[PDB]
Formats: C-alpha cells, sequence, structure tokens
C-alpha cells in the first residue's frame, strides 16, 4: 500500500483533463470519441498530445518524460470515465493512444536515456510475427499454504512470486498458475527498419523489435511504413536486456490544395511554371535522362509510369488497376540496368531489386522460420516494400518460378494471399513494376515473335503495360553517339548534365501532380473508343495479339498522360499521344 | 618421436611460461625446456595433485671406416633400398623412390625440398606396411588415415599431424577417404608448405613443412586399367598432379610373380625372417645415421648439367605430346626432376650433382609414368 | 595529487587550459567556436599535439587516462563558459583524445600497459546491439509497494532482501523500466593485417564503447581506434567468488578514426624512374620476375593494380562507376596462374586470396552465424573492400555464388538478407579471377564460355579476359627450361611504394585528344563488329584502363598514349579469346 504521488496526481489532471477539455464547438470531444469506443472491438481510444498539452503543460511534461511509469493510471482514469458515463461491458480491458506528438526521433537517436519515456519514430516494417496472449498480471496459488497468489506482475517473463503469500509458510518452489483468474493480453512482434529517406548512403540499417497490442495488434501489415507512437523499454533475454518499442499507436506514414498550401512559394511557383511549360513533357523525360542516347520511347514510358493513372474500385468491391507496368527486353549492354539505376535514384519509395537475389523473400512476401524465435514470420519482400512506389525488377526473365507465380498474383489482384504453415495474410501490394530481361539467347530475332524471344509466361506479358525492345542497332551514327555520350560524361566528371530542372524540382512536382485524379470527358470516351477500333482493326504480324488488356493499359496510360499536365480533365491530345505510344511499342514481325 | 617406445604413444607434459619466456615457442617446434618441475592442486592415502613444469629456458633446437667404404661402394645406394622394408617383396624402384623421399631436397638458394610420393593401388600390395615402415625410419614422422591439419580448441592453437611433422614425413594412409576440406589443406601443405586454419573467421598460418607419403585405393575394387586416372578413383586429377611421384601398384595375376611372392610369404612365416639376399638389410639405427649423413650436404646443379637436363626435360614433354592420354607433365615435372637429382647426390655424398644422378632420376619418373599404363 | 602518480588536479587543468589556449598548428578554439552552433559536445584533440607542446602532459595523460581525462573535461567546460559564455547544451563539452601511442602491434602488448591509452588500427570484425546496463536499479515492495533505489552497486546489484516500510522478509523486486541505464556495445576487432610482421595468428581485441560512440563503426570498417587498455577478473563460477588468476583484457574506447607516405626520397625516385621512357614496361617486367614470357597478363595484373581513377557520378544520377579493373585468367593446369595469383596477393596491401571452391578457408560470401548471438560475418570480398581480391579456381563456384559475384561486380557492393533486414556492404573491390578449363586440356575451336561453362552475363562483367596455355613447342620448352635451372643455380618494395604513390596522389583525368581518340577507336572497334561485336561495356573497360595507364605514367591526365596502350591490350586479350 504505496502510493505514488506523481502517478494519482497525473491520473487525478488526466480524468479532469477528460471531463472538462471540449473542441472548438464547447463539447467534451473525448465524450463522444468514448461513446464511440463503446461499440465491440473499440478498446483503444485515441488522445491529442498537443491539447492535453494546451490543457495542462505540466501534465504533459511529466506524461512525456514518466509515460511508462503513469501509462496504468491513465487507463484506469480511462476505464473510471467509461464505466460510469454509459452501458459498457463492465470489464474489458481499455487502452489510451497518444498522437500528435512533434518530437519524431530517429532510430539511431534512441538510446537508453530515453527508456520510459513517450516518443514518436517512423520506420518501415520488415517482419511481422503471429498475435500471441501473453499474461501481464499473473495470478498463483502456493502448493503448500494453498493461498491464492493475486496481481503478481511479471514484466514480459515467467516471473513466479518470490516466496508464498503467507509468512507462516516457505515454500518458494511450487506455485501453480491459475490460467482462468490470470490477465492476458494480445502482444505481436514486429521488426521494422530505418526508411530509406533516414538511411545513411551505405550504412546497415538499425532494426528495432515492437510489441504492439489491442487495436494496434493488426493495424500494421508487413511492408509498409509507419510511424509508432509508444515508449522505448527494456526486456530481459537467456542481466542481459535488449530493447523493445512498445507502441500505443500506429499510424500511416505522414490534398492537392494541402500541399500547395504546405508548399513554399518559390516551390509552388515553379511548378505552376512547369504545368503551364508546354512540350514539359519531352523536356523532362531529357531532364530526367541525361546519361542516355536515344531510346526517347523507353524514357517516355518511364515517365509515364512514373507519374501513374487513377485507380478505381468499382461498386462490386473490384479494384481496377491504377498504376501501369514497364517491361524492357534489351540486347546485352543497352543501358537497361542505367535505366532501372536511373528511376531507383531519382525517385523515393523505388526500390532496386534482381531476379537472382537468394532472399528467403524471394522479391515478395514470404513465411519463415525464426532463427531464435522458431516460430514463423510473415517477412516482408523487395515488392511489398516498393508499397505505393516503384519496384525496378533486373533480370526478370532468371526469376523462378515460384517467385514468378507469386509476382503474376501480385500484379494481377495487386494484393498477395500468402497462406502456409498455419499463418494467413493478404498483404496489399499496389506497385509499379519496371522489369529488365534479355532476349533468349542473348540477341533478339526481330523475326521471331515475342514469345519465342523471352521466356515469361504468357499472364506475366498479359498483364504488362508496355514492352519496349531495345535492340542493338549497327548504325556508325548511334555507335558515335553514344561513344560521345559515355566519353563527355567521363570526361566533363560533371556539367555535362543538361538538367532544364532539378531532381528535386521534378520530384516535387511529381508529389503536386499526384494529388490530380483526371476524369475522362465523353468527347475523351468516344475518342478512347474510336482509337480501340483502330488498334482493333490493325489486328497485326504483331508479336503479341490486341486484347481488352490493351485498351485498360491505352486508359491508365491516358490518365497518366492527363496527370502530366495535371488537368483534371482528359483531352484528344492525351489519348492521342497515348496511342502512338503503345502502337509504336508493338513490333511486328521482321521475316 | 625418437624417444618413444616402439610399442607405445608419447606422453604428454604441461609447461607453465611465464615472463620474457612467453611467446618463444610455436606448435610443432623441436623445443628443449629448462625448469622446475612442480604439482599444482587445482584423497586416497594422501593428496593427489596434478603436475607442470614452472619453465625458465626454452630453447629450439633444429662413423667406422667400414662405414665409409661401404657409402662409397656404387650398390650402397641400391642396398639402402634394399634394407627398406626387407620383407615386402618386389617394389623395388618404389623402394627406392621412398628412400629418395626419407632424404628429401636440398633447397638450394629458396626451392621446396620435400618430395612428395603417392601410392596407389589395388587392396593387399603392402602399402601400408610400406607407410608404417617409413613412419619408423623416418626420424620426424607422423601417421595418419583420415586431425591431420590444426585446430583451435576451447582457446589455444592444437597443431594437427601435418604440424607435428614440420620437416618430417607424414604418411597418410587410406588418402582416398579423406574428408574434402582435409583435400584443400595438404593441397595447401604441398603449394606454400603452410596451413592456414580458421575457426573464429581467423586465418592462422602455421609453418607445416613436412613431406607427404599418401596411399590409396582405386574405388569400386581392383583399378581398371580400361579406365583412366581418377575415374577408377575419386581425387582431384590437380591434386595427384601436385604429387612429385605417382606410383600405381596393380595386383595383376601372374602365375611366376604371384609363385615367387607365396614362397617369400611361406619362408616368412616358417623361419619368422624374409628369405636371404645378396645384401643383408642394415638395422633401422643404421639406415637413419646414413640418412642424416645425406642431410649434411647439399650438393649444387653446376651449369653444364642444365643443358643435358633442359633436353631431357624437353624429350618427355615431347613424349607426352605424342601420347594420347596426357600425363600431367608441366615445369613441375622438371622441379621434381631436379628435387631427385639432388636428393640423389646427397645419397652420393657429393656436393655436386652427375649425370648418374639425372638419369637415375629420369628413369623412376618414367616407370611411374609407365606404371599408370 | 592522486595517489600513485605525478598527477595535480589545478596544475594539469591549468596546463591543458593553456595548451588549449596557447597552440600553433589555435584550431581547439576553432572547433570550440564550430561547436558552438553544432552543439555537439565532443572535442577530438590529437595528442601529438599535446606531446609536441608538452611531452610531459602527453606522458601524463597516457599514464593516468582515467584520471587525466576528467580535468581536461572541466577546463574545457570552463573555457566555453568563458568563450561564448551564454549558451545551451543538454551536456557540456567533452574531449576525446586520441592517435597518442601507435603501439599498433597488438600481438606485442604488454601487461606494462594497463589502463593506459593507446591507439591501435585495425579492421572490425563483428559487433553487436547496443546493450543496456544498469547504473541506478529501482525496486518495489512485492507486499506494500515500498519503492527503493539502489545506485552504481559497483556493477552487480545488491538486493536489499529485506524492505523498508513493512521490513518483511526479502520481497522487494527490480522494475527494469523504472531504473537508469546507459548505453554499451561490444565490438571484435581484429588486428590489421598489413601491420603485423609475420601475421602467423591474426590478433583479436575486444572494444566497449560506453554512453556515446555506439554503432560509429560498421563491420569490416578499418579504424584507428584509441581508448584504456583494461584488464578484468572472470570468476570460476558465478555463484562462487573465486576470480581466475589470469585476467581478459579488453579496450573501452575513447575516439575512433576511420581510416605523408615516407619522405622526400622516396617521391624523387618514383618520379626519377616515372621519367624513364621504358616504365611500363619496366615495370612490367619487374612484376612477379619467377614467371617468364608472359608480357600481355603481366601488363594487365599490374594495370588492375594501379586500376582506374576514382570518380563520383552522384551529381549525374548514374549511380557508382566500377572504376575498379576485373582481369580472369584462363588457362591450362600449369601455365602458372596460381603462382601470378599468390604473387599479386603477396604484393598488393590489404589483398586477399581465396579459392572458389566453397571448401576455401576464407569463402566469397558473408553470412550470419550464432556467437549465440546470430551476428554477421564477412567475405573475403567485402574484407577487400578497396584492396584486390584473388580468386582462384573461379571456375569450380556454386550458381549463388555465381550470383553474388555478379551482383559484386555490377553495383560494387553485396546485398545480405539478415534476419529480415537488406544490408548493401559496400566491395569495390578489383577481381583477379583464375580459370582452369573443364576436362585435362583446353579443346580449341570451342569458345572461352562453351570450354569454362559460366555464365555469360559474368564473364561479359570482366573487362579482360587473358587466355595462357602450354604450347606444343619444343623451342618454348627448352626456353623454360633453361629459365627455371637458372634460377635454380627492382625489388618488390620499391613497386609497391610507387603504387601507393600512385593510388594516394595522382588521380587520372581524361583529355581532349584522349576523348578524340576513345570515340574513333570505339567506331572502328563497331565497324569491325558490324561482318561478338563491340559493347558499350568496352569503351568502359577501354577508358577504365587508359585511366590506369595515365596513372602508371603519372600524367595526371589522359594521354593519347594511354589510349594506344590500353586499345593494343585490349586488342591482345580480344585475340586471346578470339575464335573464327
Ligand atoms: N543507347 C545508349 N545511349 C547511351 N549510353 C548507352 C546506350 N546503350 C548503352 N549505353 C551505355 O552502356 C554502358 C554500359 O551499359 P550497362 O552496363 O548499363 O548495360 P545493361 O543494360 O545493364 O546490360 P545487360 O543487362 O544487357 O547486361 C552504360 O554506362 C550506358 O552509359
Ligand atoms: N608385395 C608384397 N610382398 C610381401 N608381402 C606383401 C606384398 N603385398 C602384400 N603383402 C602382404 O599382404 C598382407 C596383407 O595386405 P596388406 O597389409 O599389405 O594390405 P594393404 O596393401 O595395406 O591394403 P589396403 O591399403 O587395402 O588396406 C600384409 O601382411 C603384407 O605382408
Ligand atoms: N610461362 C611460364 N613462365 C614461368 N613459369 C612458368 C610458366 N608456365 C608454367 N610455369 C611454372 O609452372 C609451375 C606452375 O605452377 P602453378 O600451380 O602456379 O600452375 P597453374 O597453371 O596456376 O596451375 P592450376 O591451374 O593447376 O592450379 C610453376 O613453377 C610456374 O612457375
Ligand atoms: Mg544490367
Ligand atoms: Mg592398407
Ligand atoms: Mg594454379
Ligand atoms: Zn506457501
Ligand atoms: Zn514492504
Amino acid at each position: 500500500e504505496v502510493r505514488d504521488e506523481v502517478a494519482e496526481k497525473c491520473q487525478k489532471l488526466f480524468l479532469d483533463f477528460l471531463e472538462e477539455f471540449q473542441s472548438s464547438d464547447g463539447e467534451i470531444k473525448y465524450l463522444q470519441l468514448a461513446e464511440e469506443l463503446i461499440r465491440p472491438e473499440r478498446n483503444t481510444l485515441v488522445v491529442s498530445f498537443v491539447d492535453l498539452e494546451q490543457f495542462n503543460q505540466q501534465l504533459s511534461t511529466t506524461i512525456q518524460e514518466e509515460f511508462y511509469r503513469v501509462y496504468p493510471y491513465l487507463c484506469r482514469a480511462l476505464k473510471t470515465f467509461v464505466k460510469d458515463r454509459k452501458e459498457i461491458p463492465l470489464a474489458k480491458d481499455f487502452y489510451v493512444a497518444f498522437q500528435d506528438l512533434p518530437t519524431r526521433h530517429k532510430i539511431r537517436e534512441l538510446t537508453s536515456s530515453r527508456i520510459g519515456l513517450l516518443t514518436r519514430i517512423s520506420g518501415q516494417v520488415v517482419r511481422t510475427h503471429p498475435v500471441h496472449p501473453e499474461l501481464v498480471s499473473g495470478t498463483f496459488l502456493c502448493l503448500d499454504c494453498q493461498t491464492v497468489i493475486r496481481d503478481v506482475e511479471q514484466q514480459f517473463k515467467y516471473t513466479q512470486p518470490n516466496i508464498c503469500r503467507n509468512p507462516v509458510c516457505a515454500n518458494r518452489r511450487r506455485f501453480l498458475l491459475d490460467t482462468n483468474k490470470s490477465r492476458f493480453v494480445d502482444f505481436q512482434k514486429v521488426r521494422i527498419q530505418e526508411t530509406q529517406a533516414e538511411l545513411p548512403r551505405g550504412s546497415i540499417p538499425r532494426s528495432l523489435e515492437v510489441i504492439l497490442r489491442a487495436e494496434a495488434v493488426e493495424s500494421a501489415q508487413a511492408g509498409d511504413k509507419c510511424d509508432f507512437t509508444g515508449t522505448l523499454i527494456v526486456v530481459p533475454d537467456v542481466l542481459s536486456y535488449r530493447l523493445v518499442f512498445l507502441a500505443c499507436c500506429v499510424a500511416p506514414t505522414n490534398t492537392a490544395e494541402s500541399i500547395k498550401n504546405q508548399m513554399t512559394v518559390k516551390e509552388w511557383e515553379k511548378v505552376f511554371e512547369m504545368s503551364q511549360d508546354k512540350n514539359l513533357y519531352h523536356n523532362l523525360c531529357t531532364s530526367l535522362f541525361p546519361t542516355i542516347h536515344g531510346n526517347d520511347e523507353v524514357k517516355r514510358g518511364v515517365l509515364l509510369m512514373l507519374f501513374g493513372g487513377v485507380p478505381k474500385t468499382t461498386g462490386e468491391g473490384t479494384s481496377l488497376r491504377g498504376d501501369i507496368n514497364v517491361c524492357i527486353v534489351g540486347d546485352p549492354s543497352t543501358a537497361k540496368s542505367q535505366f532501372l539505376k536511373h528511376v531507383e535514384e531519382f525517385s523515393p519509395r523505388a526500390v532496386y531489386t534482381s531476379g537472382k537475389a537468394s532472399s528467403a523473400a524471394g522479391l515478395t512476401a514470404a513465411v519463415v522460420r525464426d532463427e531464435e524465435s522458431h516460430e514463423f514470420v510473415i517477412e516482408a519482400g523487395a515488392l511489398m516494400l516498393a508499397d505505393n512506389g516503384v519496384c525496378c525488377i533486373d533480370e526478370f526473365d532468371k526469376m523462378d518460378v515460384r517467385d514468378q507465380v507469386a509476382i503474376h498474383e501480385a500484379m494481377e489482384q495487386q494484393t498477395i494471399s500468402i497462406t502456409k504453415a498455419g499463418v494467413k495474410a493478404t498483404l496489399n501490394a499496389r506497385t509499379s513494376i519496371l522489369a529488365a530481361a534479355n532476349p533468349i539467347s542473348g540477341h533478339y530475332d526481330r523475326s521471331k515473335s515475342l514469345k519465342q524471344n523471352i521466356n515469361l509466361s504468357a499472364p506475366i506479358m498479359s498483364r504488362f503495360d508496355l514492352f519496349f525492345i531495345l535492340v542493338d542497332e549497327c548504325n556508325e551514327v548511334t555507335d558515335y553517339a553514344i561513344a560521345r555520350r559515355i566519353v563527355d560524361l567521363h570526361s566533363r566528371i560533371e556539367e555535362s548534365i543538361d538538367r532544364v530542372y532539378s531532381l528535386d524540382d521534378i520530384r516535387r512536382y511529381l508529389l503536386f501532380a499526384r494529388q490530380f485524379k483526371p476524369k475522362i470527358s465523353k468527347e475523351s470516351e468516344d475518342f478512347i473508343v474510336e482509337q480501340y477500333k483502330h488498334l482493333r482493326q490493325r489486328d497485326g504480324k504483331s508479336s503479341w495479339r490486341i486484347t481488352v488488356r490493351q485498351l485498360e493499359s491505352m486508359i491508365r496510360l491516358s490518365e497518366a498522360m492527363a496527370r502530366m499536365h495535371c488537368c483534371d480533365e482528359v483531352q484528344p491530345k492525351h489519348v492521342k499521344e497515348a496511342f502512338r505510344l503503345l502502337n509504336k511499342s508493338i513490333i511486328r514481325v521482321e521475316t | 618421436s625418437d624417444q618413444v617406445p616402439v610399442g607405445n604413444i608419447p606422453r604428454s607434459i604441461t609447461v607453465l611460461v611465464e615472463g620474457e619466456n612467453t611467446r618463444i615457442a610455436q606448435p610443432g617446434d623441436h623445443v628443449s625446456v629448462t625448469g622446475i618441475f612442480l604439482p599444482i592442486l587445482r584423497v586416497v592415502q594422501g593428496l593427489l595433485s596434478e603436475t607442470y613444469l614452472e619453465a625458465h629456458r626454452i630453447v629450439k633446437m633444429n662413423l667406422t671406416r667400414e662405414e665409409l667404404r661401404q657409402i662409397a661402394e656404387e650398390d650402397f645406394y641400391e642396398k639402402l633400398a634394399a634394407s627398406i622394408a626387407p620383407e615386402i617383396y618386389g617394389h623395388e624402384d618404389v623402394k627406392k623412390a621412398l628412400l629418395l623421399l626419407l632424404v628429401g631436397g636440398v633447397d638450394q638458394s629458396k626451392i621446396r625440398g620435400n618430395i612428395n610420393i603417392c601410392l596407389m593401388g589395388d587392396p593387399g600390395v603392402a602399402k601400408s606396411q610400406l607407410l608404417s615402415y617409413i613412419d619408423r625410419l623416418a626420424p620426424r614422422s607422423q601417421y595418419t588415415t583420415g586431425g591431420l591439419t590444426a585446430a583451435v580448441l576451447r582457446l589455444t592453437l592444437e597443431g594437427g599431424a601435418l604440424v607435428l611433422a614440420d620437416q618430417g614425413v607424414c604418411c597418410i594412409d587410406e588418402f582416398d577417404k579423406m574428408a574434402e576440406a582435409d583435400r584443400t589443406a595438404i593441397h595447401e601443405v604441398m603449394e606454400q608448405q603452410t596451413i592456414s586454419i580458421a575457426k573464429a573467421g581467423i586465418l592462422t598460418t602455421l609453418n607445416a613443412r613436412c613431406s607427404i607419403l599418401a596411399a590409396a585405393n582405386p574405388a569400386y575394387g581392383r583399378y581398371n586399367p580400361r579406365r583412366s586416372l581418377e575415374q577408377n578413383i575419386q581425387l582431384p586429377a590437380a591434386l595427384l598432379s601436385r604429387f612429385d611421384l605417382l606410383w600405381l601398384i596393380q595386383d595383376r595375376p601372374d602365375r611366376d610373380n604371384d609363385l615367387r611372392l607365396a614362397q617369400h610369404i611361406t619362408y616368412v612365416h616358417q623361419h619368422s625372417r624374409q628369405p636371404p639376399s645378396q645384401f643383408e638389410p642394415l638395422d633401422m639405427k643404421l639406415m637413419r645415421r646414413y640418412i642424416a649423413m645425406c642431410r649434411e650436404k647439399q650438393p649444387m646443379v653446376p651449369e653444364s648439367l642444365a643443358d643435358y637436363i633442359t633436353a631431357a626435360y624437353v624429350e618427355m614433354r615431347r613424349e607426352a605430346w605424342a601420347s594420347k592420354d596426357a600425363t600431367y607433365t608441366s615445369a613441375r615435372t622438371l622441379l621434381a626432376i631436379l628435387r631427385l637429382s639432388t636428393a640423389l647426390a646427397r645419397l652420393r655424398m657429393v656436393d655436386v650433382v652427375e649425370k648418374e644422378d639425372v638419369n637415375e632420376a629420369i628413369r623412376l619418373m618414367e616407370m611411374s609414368k609407365d606404371s599408370l599404363l | 595529487v592522486i595517489w600513485g602518480t605525478d598527477v595535480n588536479v589545478a596544475a594539469c587543468k591549468e596546463n591543458f587550459q593553456r595548451f588549449l589556449q596557447r597552440f600553433i598548428d589555435p584550431l581547439y578554439m576553432q572547433r570550440l567556436g564550430e561547436i558552438n552552433v553544432i552543439g555537439e559536445p565532443f572535442l577530438n584533440v590529437n595528442c601529438e599535439h599535446i606531446k609536441s607542446f608538452d611531452k610531459n602532459l602527453y606522458r601524463q595523460l597516457i599514464s593516468y587516462p582515467q584520471e587525466v581525462i576528467p580535468t581536461f573535461d572541466m577546463a574545457v567546460n570552463e573555457i566555453f563558459f568563458d568563450r561564448y559564455p551564454d549558451s545551451i547544451l543538454e551536456h557540456q563539452i567533452q574531449v576525446r583524445p586520441f592517435n597518442a601511442l601507435k603501439t599498433k602491434n597488438m600481438r606485442n602488448l604488454n601487461p606494462e600497459d594497463i589502463d593506459q591509452l593507446i591507439t591501435i588500427s585495425g579492421m572490425v570484425i563483428r559487433t553487436s546491439q547496443l546493450i543496456p546496463e544498469m547504473q541506478e536499479a529501482f525496486f518495489q515492495c512485492q507486499v506494500c509497494a515500498h519503492t527503493t533505489r539502489v545506485e552504481m552497486d559497483r556493477g552487480r546489484i545488491a538486493e536489499p532482501s529485506v524492505c523498508g516500510r513493512c521490513h518483511t522478509t526479502h520481497s522487494m523486486a527490480l522494475i527494469h523500466n523504472r531504473s537508469l541505464f546507459s548505453d554499451k556495445q561490444m565490438i571484435k576487432l581484429q588486428e590489421s593485417p598489413e601491420d603485423m610482421p609475420a601475421g602467423q595468428t591474426p590478433h583479436t581485441v575486444i572494444l566497449f564503447a560506453h554512453n556515446d560512440l555506439v554503432d560509429k563503426v560498421q563491420p569490416g570498417d578499418r579504424v584507428n581506434v584509441t581508448g584504456i587498455y583494461r584488464a578484468v577478473p572472470i570468476r570460476v563460477n558465478p555463484r562462487v567468488s573465486n576470480v581466475k588468476s589470469v585476467y581478459k583484457t579488453h579496450i573501452d574506447v575513447i575516439h575512433y578514426r576511420k581510416t605523408k607516405l615516407f619522405s622526400e626520397k622516396r617521391v624523387e625516385l618514383l618520379k626519377e624512374l616515372s621519367r624513364k621512357p621504358d616504365i611500363y614496361e619496366r615495370l612490367a617486367s619487374a612484376l612477379a620476375p619467377s614467371i617468364y614470357e608472359h608480357e600481355d597478363i603481366k601488363k594487365g595484373i599490374l594495370l588492375q593494380l594501379f586500376g582506374g581513377t576514382r570518380k563520383d557520378f552522384s551529381h549525374t544520377g548514374r549511380g557508382k562507376f566500377r572504376a575498379e579493373i576485373n582481369i580472369l585468367l584462363c588457362g591450362d593446369p600449369g601455365t602458372s596462374k596460381s603462382q601470378l595469383l599468390q604473387y599479386v596477393y603477396n604484393l598488393v596491401p590489404r589483398g586477399q586470396y581465396t579459392s572458389g571452391k566453397g571448401s576455401s578457408a576464407v569463402g566469397l560470401t558473408a553470412y550470419v552465424m550464432k556467437d549465440r548471438q546470430l551476428v554477421l560475418q564477412t567475405g573475403a570480398l567485402v574484407l577487400s573492400d578497396n584492396g584486390i581480391c584473388c580468386i582462384d579456381e573461379f571456375d569450380k563456384m556454386n550458381e549463388s555464388t555465381r550470383s553474388v559475384l555478379h551482383e559484386v561486380m555490377e553495383q560494387q557492393t553485396l546485398s545480405i538478407a539478415k534476419a529480415g533486414i537488406i544490408c548493401q556492404l559496400n566491395a569495390r573491390t578489383s577481381v583477379l579471377a583464375a580459370a582452369n578449363p573443364i576436362e585435362s586440356q583446353w579443346n580449341p575451336k570451342k569458345t572461352t564460355i562453351e570450354n569454362i561453362q559460366l555464365p555469360h552475363t559474368l564473364l561479359s562483367r570482366f573487362d579482360l579476359i587473358f587466355l595462357m596455355l602450354d604450347p606444343q613447342d619444343e623451342a618454348y620448352d627448352r626456353r623454360l627450361a633453361h629459365h627455371l635451372v637458372a634460377l635454380y643455380y627492382l625489388d618488390m618494395a620499391v613497386l609497391k611504394d610507387y603504387i601507393a604513390y600512385a593510388h594516394s596522389t595522382i588521380m587520372p583525368r581524361l583529355s581532349e585528344e584522349a576523348s578524340q581518340a576513345l570515340i574513333e577507336a570505339y567506331v572502328d572497334m563497331r565497324k569491325i563488329g558490324s561482318s561478338v561485336s563491340a559493347y558499350p561495356r568496352q569503351l568502359e573497360s577501354l577508358i577504365r584502363l587508359a585511366e590506369a595507364h595515365a596513372k602508371v605514367r603519372l600524367s595526371n591526365k589522359v594521354e593519347a598514349i594511354d589510349v594506344e596502350e590500353a586499345k593494343r591490350l585490349h586488342r591482345e586479350a580480344l585475340k586471346q579469346s578470339a575464335t573464327d
């Protein structure tokens, strides 16, 4: 019976804040939030840290300094507040989730000095373990003296009572666990790593284990980037200890009007000029690919991929792909890997990988036994790591059949349903895929159909928006120009590039354009119809036939081109240019 | 190994070095230690304690007229060949090669003086007995079957048989049943005379300079002449090519030769001694003495002999090219020829090689390659 | 003075303050001002500066680091409160001396150095996650929850075994989270192979980084670590208090340094010999004297030793450029391939020799193994990040190792999926591979790919494929026999110094004449291939070789002579592996 004056004062002030603090409307927002919380599956209530800081700066400072110490008392305050208010179940777990924390530390900055205090970190999930109930406040009975030990809290380990409850008896070794009376809570072990944004060049990322509980258990899926608000703590491991970030709340990491308001005056002026800049298409292509010659169509397609179309979900719960997939089949050399490397370097969220990767993930989500825990864990693959980004996959022709089928499913349904060893999950993966491949035998036989030239399965080929064939022309002028480019690059170590727009400018312009969702005008509709009429009438011989899949790719490219200029509606110019691109990408047999 | 009784094994003494004496010895070093022999108590009719040796000083160590007359005899060398395991009837040239191995090279400066020999043959052709005899006759000897290389026991280096050789001879019976890692280790031993070992990611190099005498059996029973080398054996061809001399022993049934061998064995069983020969085999101690006397010399190779040696080499290489099957001819062969010639020069106790020695070495090399016939 | 020393706190602090203020290459005040804005409260000081300014102070610092460093800290804090008297910092400045006593002969270390500051150069082999070590344990009674604290209980924690408010029996349990911890990271660092004279048994040391300077050195990094030598007892059994009479020893790091040459005589000598018109040919001849009649192969390996100039393409967005030269010596057994590989490994500093077989003692890959801590262990490729990896028996390799080799030769980095995280260990190595054709001999009329059976892409990555065979020529055999017998009956040191000087100082750059010559040569190669044609990778190889040759001549700029030599060497290699 020892009372922590700090804990009691914090509990009192927290309850006062809950029952007095009100929104701009003058009503207690948290009253309505809790009223929502009464519903089943809602056992966690979010709280705005800035709000309580305004209500009581001292209270916020104390909670930040000693969040872990006071958290149980905050939970008790929430329990008291909710119990007496409405018809909530008499006894079910409740929790408080904190957000709006201005201080965003890096995994590098998590030091032992920060143990026990609230903090927010940003990372990328790598693997996720199965949910498991865990005893938090165990209850035991002494065998000799048959007295029930209660509320013997365990610090994340099988901590039996030190000695019997009875002063008379000193069994000390034969306590029996009362499973029914024991208090359990559902914990999930996740692993996170430094996001590429914060990752120093050529530095191994820091892997941090986190514990998810209550509403946050299933919030974070493998391969996604998320921000966790919680507190770093220590856990004994077989006086050894290891660090784990117990996260109270999990949120996704970080509208056009919102971005423009947030964007600086000079940056917004530059972007506005870009939108008003005619011929921005070719200018941006050339700026983004300085160390390349020719292959203008490849650069056009890559840029259109970078922008992307408008995803659509039907009323019947059917997802229509919004992003496009590009493949580049090329003779030896010809700068394919250079294209992929440029795309990866320029664009954040773009990940480069090879079809020869031997990782257990194997370029997609997998299930693997942990070396220590020996429990199956869903490990995210590179394709997952490219979530809402780009996956530049090289040696695409050399992928394994296992990864081949996984990638086929991913690009077909835009999600990967992985079930094995009793574990099951459905990982969302909306990732544009830029694949590089070599013709069978090394050199592309232009007198043969594309199928005969590559080993990719028919479904993979069908589900690709654009195929770009790079044939090593024997023309002297082309080779002379390529030599000129390479030699100028190597001699003029820098300053050889002529970027009409800076890389950062291109990145911010792409982010601004993403906010638009161009619509299709009835004029655009009929123009698309007529273009597909012509494409079908062509009916040739072409390497691969033309199906409605090509029409879908056409409309997606048209959406991307509309996004190029940021116009919110489609015009015949975009449709005709997309038709030109797709039709040119088609290669006829030269026999 | 010199002091060990014939029917016993070496015994070990723990030595506690301290002060400046530390880092003055390495595994495989033939050393002499002066120190106090004291007990360490780390109770039947009194206390029982383990003993050690408190080191004080550690220092790494390195006939009659008729004897000389016998050395002067031309057949002397042949006689010594006859003394190499006299009970082993036949294999005279093999015995000669073994003697050459025992006397080793010269390493004139430096040249790898060890003469590695391999004996591949069908079961039951006295190979193991030969290896045992060599281990008994060579002053510093190790016997193994396939450990051989060093190890890091748990945190102390522990020299394997190869290290314990350290300028001795390592006789490896049942060579064909050696582990691949061990094969790589012996390859390194024959290449640089050093053993590289790493247990905790640390590449430690130990000086293992020792001649290797390997014995192997063809897989799937007796050797098949119709099948090429490495077809009846499961050893890498390159590894075999490393050996200076590779002798194939075939148990071809020949009524005359088989009868002779049977007569020899029967005489042994009926007299516990081999049949009398032209020259009585010499006592092992005397053989060792003569071997050491030979080790004294480091004969040179006069430039004049170079011409003839080169001529012979080019001739034999041309013959190998004429031969349909590659006979492993390479610069290695020339190096081996030189080593053998200088070993014979050591046997002659003459500081200058002679035409005779070169011719004899060439003959032995040819006879090995023919043994592969 | 503190017992058993020659140290006065006031006088020592005053001397350190005088050193800070009165010095000539004042840099300390400059970096104090820099720390003001930066806020980084760690004043790094080169101890050699103190040695030059005051040898007595340097000796005192080395002898008693633990007792002297706090005085320097106090002096620096007082100065920082003098200059910029107003400022905000979470903790006052700290001083971390370095580069004081280069007793880098780790194999030659003595107990006389216990509790003395020492700096040692080496490559870190392994590390571990930061360990939180208690410093103020917090306890609460199971009965009455009586809170109590035990502060700095000399490592271990003194269990009260009895409460203080109910005074019950032992019932006060420790609360991990309520306690206080400090960061302590363990590192296992191997002695630098180059510095060891014999290197029969490379030495290893254990380092502890405390409260800071954690995770500042990644595995495989070659650094100079300066810290206090420490010896601590080891208990025979944790339950008993008995301790071994032999102490295990480690280092408490104080400073990390990530990492002229010789004298004016050596630079003058190398310049003089560079002036020789045939310095290229003479250097080629000096390399590997044992070998005979091989000139193109020797020149190629020499250019590889020099390698191309380092270039920064980060601005261009094209990614890292492989400035290193990869050479594959393909030949029948007995052509002296392994002799060249060993000689190159025995000459270049920080070089590594390995065998294509998985049985190789080193291994051409890195992987995680349990200590039982699952820590990473580096491979040969990562080990020789800037050295030369001499791979022998390169032909016989598993497909996984082939993929690893392709990745490292392409991106100059190795990707390892430890646990779930993918780490890209930078490995900008120079690959010198040796391959022996399958079958006893090399079958003519078959392409190198057919007769070696390796992926076409992987061999296309190589910038020079040198084919060497044992001709069936009596004259060649006679010449080789004469050479060997003569060997029977320029020192490498000067070559190594010349290579080191070229790497350290010179950095060739292209020239307009060289640019035009390169373009003309490439278009000529294209035209020849018009009728295995030319590829731009060939142009990259030509430019890299030209840069290396310019580095050999010390021109500092690519010259038409370099272009001609590079083109001729490339054509010779082509011929070697050519067929028609
Ligand atoms: N059309 C081109 N224009 C400019 N540079 C080119 C062109 N084709 C090739 N190159 C140059 O070729 C050099 C080598 O090509 P690279 O290594 O990128 O080929 P790759 O696409 O990875 O080949 P592959 O995958 O078929 O082996 C690149 O630096 C690039 O500069
Ligand atoms: N040429 C020989 N002269 C005399 N005795 C021989 C000869 N060949 C074999 N023997 C006898 O063969 C007997 C048994 O065979 P032995 O021990 O020689 O086999 P081995 O050749 O070592 O066989 P393996 O290597 O297959 O174990 C030995 O006692 C040895 O005396
Ligand atoms: N052209 C040559 N000039 C000088 N020495 C040579 C030449 N060819 C061969 N040799 C000598 O031949 C021997 C070859 O030994 P080494 O093990 O280096 O050969 P290798 O061809 O690399 O062998 P492998 O491919 O079987 O590993 C060495 O003595 C080498 O000096
Ligand atoms: Mg590529
Ligand atoms: Mg036997
Ligand atoms: Mg070799
Ligand atoms: Zn009890
Ligand atoms: Zn109490």
